[PDB]
């Protein structure tokens, strides 16, 4: 025996992520205290407390989302140069140990993938597979249709519902009340696949709780940006330059990337989380939280430097500064989207940071948040790490797959740019007008 | 017609009292008269597909979708002892009907003509704000409403008559997908009736509240100048107990 | 003699399942399995897990100590509520806190306990949900976190009129309810109040209650033991 | 329908006055039109399951599940010969009632609006201090209560007539199981009835005292406000004994 | 552990706060001398058990 | 360093989620049995053997 010291644990190392800074755990007061009058919204506001978390510093640039897209086609190449269809060198794919013990079939990343000149000719045809060539321009580009990222999230919260664990007796600690067999809990879960056709078939199946693979959600998303965006959101314009060179200048490499809908979003997260844990060694137990897109209530702690006396990010009221030079890029005149220097998104970092550190959280892009949008969400929300998250069946009406917005962009008034006005579009429309950055729940003490 | 995730969604974003450690049930008169609460009265009389809360309810009722209670003085039992008859409220309230031609959704046939949507011109809302035990913040949850038509009364003079009691879940999915506008100065239809409860954003005074003798204020406010003050000290005591919860604002240290 | 077998592992799902529509499922995974969180006080403890867990505290200090004959001691248990309530006040009628003064600040601004100061305000006094243990000052009596942090079981089982019906002397309202025993029977007091309790709530004097068998995120405990002195 | 465990503690948690070195019978009058006196009261007509005391009482005797006896002038004696018979109890009252559809738990059929629960606004509470032989506490413990009937005197001008004499011990069990509010600025019914006597949270005056020459209040004070002022009197003699009984606030050492 | 004494103090709180509707009840009391632990039982006490 | 039956024995407490896969301590199996003597009850008078 003896007395009642601790049983402690392992202490866990945790790396600090890159490009990102640290917001503090604190309070505000979302929304506006003041309406305007004429725009004919009343004033809702409400204080809430959020915990730490880190925030990447600027919002995903274009090289940044590249890099997703490049390791979306890298893998589908070295997937079909180990298929009999294409290639059939099984050294892209391990599927056995040293020692002969059979393993999971997974990609041999070691490998270099075969150079167009120097790759035989089924290697050529895995590559050329993943691209497309206009019949009439012969221009060469990745086939958007191929660009297809698979993964899968796990419904945590879900899971630890009182009302769905996976024992009857265990769903209600009231004695009072009795067990019923004939009772049944319905739950919703997305799945998605490759038909033999080689289409993606999603779907969400509605069945009875009975194992935990009810909380497991899986996608294949198309991660290509919709560079269409730029024509179609601006009708009698000349936008089909930047439809043409945006993504695929060198020039625009630090620019926000645009054209990304709600979903490939959260995919790019997914894909980021899926790299940073590969590219780490953890300590026994350790777990780590992935990157995620921020909530609204949090997005807005943010911007506001967790200061509800701050209507933008900055501290003065002013949009200007004593020298007259704008604090962001928006649209600060009618028809005058060039008065702060810029008429479309400008490079990130081009103007002052927060005090928390934070670039463009005003102007620029948009940014995409995880919370579901509702008329009133503010307050259906909770106190405390306030989150509205709605997972939409496939066959839901479209009116329920309203994602919240926040920031403003470079085609904003001054109105829309700040912090605490809420937009929202649909998740899976891409605009040349939103982006997104991402954070990651800290471990802080 | 819902999928299960919206069911799952909507049973997660109801709002539940049970244990609350303190309750106050309040019921005020909600006058359509008055700008930010004329959202429930545009349009007086149905504009196409747009119509009012009280025609929404009127309809509704027409149907067998919607189930209303007598509105009695004293109290509210909305137990089917107390549920009303469709076609002994019409004739009741000098509504004149004509038999339907389809039994299915429409128990009698009534002309906008004879449906008081324009006439009911306030209603009562029964708030019941309560403390949340687990966030420790308060709230209020919308219980009933019942809608007052203020015609004229016999001989002279005007006179205004509750017609029921609508608990407000039996409401909530139907006025949850009708479009409003908020404001004159901004037409544009992006909020509902719901949000519009929800959210809080009708302005009535206090008519009576849960009291341990049953009274409602008029029984002890002789003129209209006593009950607008006898409503503002009982908004005055919740605003109360709503500053007396914290304590950050307490500079005296 | 009563026999129980108790499953005594936390219920970590609590912070999922007291906060609807927020982000706490964080929580729920790491509170209890993060090594950073090992010094901070349990919570999802249940009325019966922390029974069990005193007796297997008595059981693992009587394995480990040499007693002369006829030594009998006396068991870790949780506190009564007055035994609870006498020892949070400094045993003087004067405190409504676990401090002399009747206000929540110090001189400096800094406040004295892990509450809820201000409305959807939890980390005015630089805590969201618990802090680690010792981080504000102790008792008179050298106790911490006795308003705030986590709310605390007691032994006494709660009664509207509970007060009246105790003794005058070392008050106890003990029941041992039935299995088949109606839910609303299984009630026991809890004090001092939580992270995400308003100041009222952090008082002395304050009684709240809860299921025997229902495990929280802003509940915790500590155990007493009768003193043998003279 | 009790647990072994249940019963044992209920037995545990009565008050026993055998021993008492010192007791003090006192009859108080509780008016139920004063607030933390109300809670009786509320509410004054049944509203769905939701009675006030009297109604459960009249409902408890309705059935033959509470034994009343018949207020005399004086003394009060709880025995068989004194038992009230309902019968002989609407008709004395003015109540009507019809034939009982059941012979089970309904000895007539008497409406809500029949039964007088808003007419009865006050309580005769029969208490008796005492002081704890064991323990060295004072106490209170109620022994009956009687409902009186606040209605119109005949010929004009009002008429308080005292009901019957209801144990405390016959009636404990029924209203430990019924929730009420305590205030109208906090409607959560946290409590019970049982809690309200036990902890003597009603405020009355006291209109009898046991005394050698079997006196009431009545007999030598003319005048309200020389009641008053005896009862004001009386709770000071309890207040004193109660002062008395301890010397640690006198300083004159 | 730290040694709590003996000794007496009135329970609950005279004057109630008259908006949250909760009358004010006090009772004096004594109790014994015992042992308190310093702070509540942590994360890695109870993973002990 | 342990044998076949012994890693039986030991991971007879241990739940693996099968879609995350991740090991811990089953709660149906963290179970803990223990008597208590009711001192009290049995020093009643009524309780007289
Ligand atoms: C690369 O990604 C593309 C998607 O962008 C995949 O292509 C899709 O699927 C193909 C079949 C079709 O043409 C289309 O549907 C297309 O969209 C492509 O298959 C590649 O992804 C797949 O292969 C990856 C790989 O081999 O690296 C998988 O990565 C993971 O695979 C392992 C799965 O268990 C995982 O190992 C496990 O975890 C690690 C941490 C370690 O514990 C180890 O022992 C475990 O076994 C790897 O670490 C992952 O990188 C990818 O999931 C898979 O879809
Ligand atoms: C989503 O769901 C579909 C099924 O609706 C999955 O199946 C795909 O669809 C068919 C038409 C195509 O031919 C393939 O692409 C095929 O893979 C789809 O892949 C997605 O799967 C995900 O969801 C499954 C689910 O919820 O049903 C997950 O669970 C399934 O796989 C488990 C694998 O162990 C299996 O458990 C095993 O079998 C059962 C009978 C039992 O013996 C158990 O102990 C075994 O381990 C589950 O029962 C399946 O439901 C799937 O893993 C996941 O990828
Ligand atoms: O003394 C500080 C002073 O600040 C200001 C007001 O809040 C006063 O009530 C307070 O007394
Ligand atoms: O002198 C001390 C003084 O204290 C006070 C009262 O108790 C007085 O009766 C007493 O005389
Ligand atoms: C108007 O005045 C009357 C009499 O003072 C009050 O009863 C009422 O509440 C209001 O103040
Ligand atoms: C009023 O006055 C009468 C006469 O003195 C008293 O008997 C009574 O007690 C009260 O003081
Ligand atoms: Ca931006
Ligand atoms: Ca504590």
């Amino acid at each position: 025996g003896g007395e009642l010291t601790g049983a402690k644990l392992s202490s866990w190392n945790e790396p600090s992520p890159f490009g990102m800074i640290q917001v503090p755990r604190g309070s505000i007061v979302l929304g506006n205290k003041e309406a305007d009058s004429l725009w004919g919204i009343p004033a809702e506001s409400r204080p809430i407390s959020v915990d730490a978390f880190w925030m990447d510093r600027t919002e995903i640039t274009n090289a940044q989302y590249r890099q997703f897209v490049y390791y979306v086609r890298d893998s589908i190449i070295r997937e079909r140069l180990a298929d009999p269809a294409y290639g059939g060198n099984e050294e892209y794919k391990i599927t056995e140990n040293k020692f002969g013990e059979p393993v999971t079939p997974h990609l041999d990343w070691s490998k270099p993938i075969p150079s167009e000149k120097r790759a035989t000719e089924e290697e050529i045809a895995a590559i050329n597979s993943v691209y497309y060539t206009n019949p009439v321009t012969h221009d060469r580009k990745l086939n958007p249709d191929q660009m297809v990222y698979r993964y899968e999230v796990y419904d945590y919260r879900s899971a630890a519902l009182r009302e769905h664990q996976l024992k009857a007796a265990k769903r209600n600690l009231n004695t009072d009340i009795k067990v019923d067999p004939n009772a049944v809990v319905m739950i919703s879960k997305d799945t998605a696949f490759v038909d033999e056709s080689g289409n993606i078939i999603s779907e969400t199946i509605t069945r009875p709780l009975s194992s935990e693979y009810d909380f497991l959600n899986t996608y294949i998303v198309p991660i290509y940006p919709d560079e269409t965006c730029w024509v179609n959101d601006f009708p009698n314009a000349r936008t089909e330059i930047y439809t043409r060179m945006y993504f695929n200048h060198p020039g625009y490499d630090d620019y926000p990337v645009v054209g990304i809908s709600w979903e490939q979003a959260q995919a790019f997260c997914a894909w980021r989380s899926e790299f940073f844990r590969k590219g780490i060694r953890l300590p026994e137990g350790q777990i780590m939280d992935d990157f995620r897109l921020p909530t609204e209530a949090e997005w807005e702690y943010a911007a506001r430097m967790g200061d509800s006396n701050n209507k933008y990010p900055w501290s003065t009221e002013d949009l200007r500064t004593g020298r007259g030079c704008f604090l962001g890029n928006f649209k600060p005149g009618e028809g005058d989207y060039t008065a702060d220097g810029h008429l479309i998104p400008s490079r990130v970092s081009s103007f002052s940071p927060n005090d928390f550190g934070l670039y463009d959280m005003a102007g620029n892009v948009a940014e995409w948040t995880s919370t579901a949008f509702s008329e009133s969400g503010l307050k259906q929300m909770s106190d405390i790490n306030p989150e509205l998250e709605y997972k939409a069946a496939l066959t839901d009406p479209y009116i329920l797959k309203q994602k919240v917005v926040r920031g403003g962009s470079w085609k904003d008034v001054a109105r829309f740019i700040r912090s605490a006005t809420r937009s929202h579009e649909y998740q899976n429309v891409g605009r040349s007008y939103i982006g997104f950055r991402c954070v990651r729940t800290s471990i802080a003490f | 017609t819902l999928s299960n995730r919206a069911q799952e969604f909507n049973r997660r974003l109801t709002q539940k009292t049970d244990n609350a450690p303190w309750r106050r049930v309040v019921y005020r008169r909600v006058d359509l008269m008055e700008e930010s609460n004329a959202v429930l009265y545009y349009p007086p009389r149905p504009i196409g597909d747009r119509k009012n809360l009280f025609s929404t309810i009127f309809g509704l009722i027409n149907s067998n979708s919607l189930d209303v209670y007598e509105y009695l003085d004293g109290f509210e039992a909305f137990t089917d002892q107390y549920k009303i008859k469709f076609q002994e409220f019409l004739d009741r309230f000098g509504i004149y009907y004509q038999p339907s031609t389809n039994k299915n959704a429409e128990l009698f046939k009534v002309a906008d003509s004879d449906i008081p949507s324009a006439e009911v011109k306030a209603y009562y809302v029964k708030e019941e704000w309560y403390f949340t035990p687990t966030n420790s913040d308060v709230d209020i949850k919308i219980q009933a409403i019942c809608p007052i038509m203020t015609g004229q009364d016999e001989f002279g003079e005007v006179r205004n008559q509750p017609l029921f009691w609508i608990p407000y879940e039996n409401i909530r999915p139907y006025i949850a997908r009708e479009r409003v506008m908020l404001s004159s100065l901004n037409n544009t239809r992006n909020s509902t009736i719901d949000d519009f409860f929800r959210l809080n954003l009708y302005k009535g005074d206090i008519v009576k509240t849960e009291n341990l003798h049953n009274r409602a204020l008029a029984e002890y406010c002789p003129t209209p100048d006593s009950m607008k003050m006898e409503s503002k000290r009982i908004d005055k005591e919740l605003q109360g107990f709503r500053d007396g919860l914290f304590v950050t604002q307490d500079t005296t240290w």
